[PDB]
């Protein structure tokens, strides 16, 4: 019945103040694995689980480009370690709180999403929301304690986020995507090697090393798209933006 | 016919320094929307800022 739940989402959104309210009294605290930063674990219980909170850190994205944070939550989220994870997502600032948003789920990795601070807000068409996303969302009015019982009560019931198409990329940077996906080993879900195959394109270093043999036909995949694309890396951060702005157009 | 972050690259291609506020009325483009994808491609690096009031203009 033990429970490990990542706790991850932008910089300035009460990550930090809602880890409080969830743990609350029993907050260890430890050196992050290997480097100089801090690991914040705590122990909460639900009506069926005692959870492993894990907070990560602050970071507006996974792309990891040094900027460590964005690895050590990139690592720790394909480590496999967390049964799921909480993304928190604040509603005044949600075109940048959503990059995060957006990797995380088709990452595939089980997200619910807390949606944040909201008396920080006028009201917003959720139930639309959490479909567009194929995750769960509960949307928070912290101060008052209300709505956290929710939330710790969607961690017990979700299983796996739904099957959707998040982001509707150009075809060429998929087709070149796929073929870095092909080249990785099997060990990794064949879900996740389509995303990492993306993130290398994106420019992400995190991934070039984890996917590894593979990183050696990212050159000449680039190469590939030259032909046709004048910068991929933007249009992969392109598309996903313009999937955001889609979502906040039909919500707000 | 919404904007698009190579649309914005393109915009501060020609009239280099730039205004966030000019970008979203320019570009016929919410600001809000406008100010996150400039501090994407910023932390990507491919644009930056500048102070004395924000001002964007491109490169590293």
């Amino acid at each position: 019945q033990k429970l490990t739940v990542g706790l991850i989402g932008n910089p300035n959104s009460g990550k930090t103040t809602l880890f409080n309210q969830l743990t609350g009294a029993r907050q260890r605290v430890g050196n992050w694995a290997g480097v100089t930063v801090e690991r914040k674990e705590g122990i909460f219980a639900t009506t069926d689980h005692q959870v492993t909170l894990v907070d990560l850190p602050g970071t507006y994205s996974l792309t990891t480009i040094t900027s460590l944070d964005e690895q050590i939550a990139c690592h720790y989220i394909l480590s496999g370690d967390a049964d799921m994870l909480i993304n928190v997502v604040d509603a005044s600032n949600l075109e940048r709180n959503l990059y995060l948003t957006l990797q995380l789920l088709e990452l595939g990795i089980p997200c619910v999403v807390a949606l944040n601070m909201l008396d920080i807000a006028v009201r917003i068409d959720i139930d639309a929301l959490a479909a567009r996303l194929g995750c769960p969302v509960i949307p928070l009015v912290s101060t008052r304690g209300r709505g956290i019982e929710a939330l710790k009560i969607a961690l017990d019931r979700h299983q796996a986020n739904s099957d959707l198409e998040l982001v509707h990329y150009p075809q060429p940077l998929l087709r070149e995507a796929d073929l870095l996906a092909q080249q990785m080993s099997a060990q990794i879900p064949p879900r996740q090697r389509r995303w990492l195959g993306l993130q290398m394109l994106e420019g992400d270093i995190y991934s070039r090393a984890y996917a590894g043999d593979a990183a050696d036909k990212l050159d000449i995949a680039l190469a590939n798209l030259s032909d046709e694309i004048d910068d991929p890396a933007l249009h992969i951060a392109d598309a996903r933006y313009q999937t955001i702005a889609a979502i906040c157009d039909a919500v707000s | 016919s919404m904007a698009s972050l190579m649309e914005v690259r393109d915009m501060l291609a020609l009239q280099g320094r730039m205004e966030a506020k000019q970008l979203s009325a320019r570009l016929q483009t919410p600001q809000p929307l406008i100010d996150a994808m400039l501090e994407r491609m910023e932390a990507m690096g491919k644009v930056v800022r500048i102070s004395e009031q924000e001002w964007w203009a491109l490169r590293l």
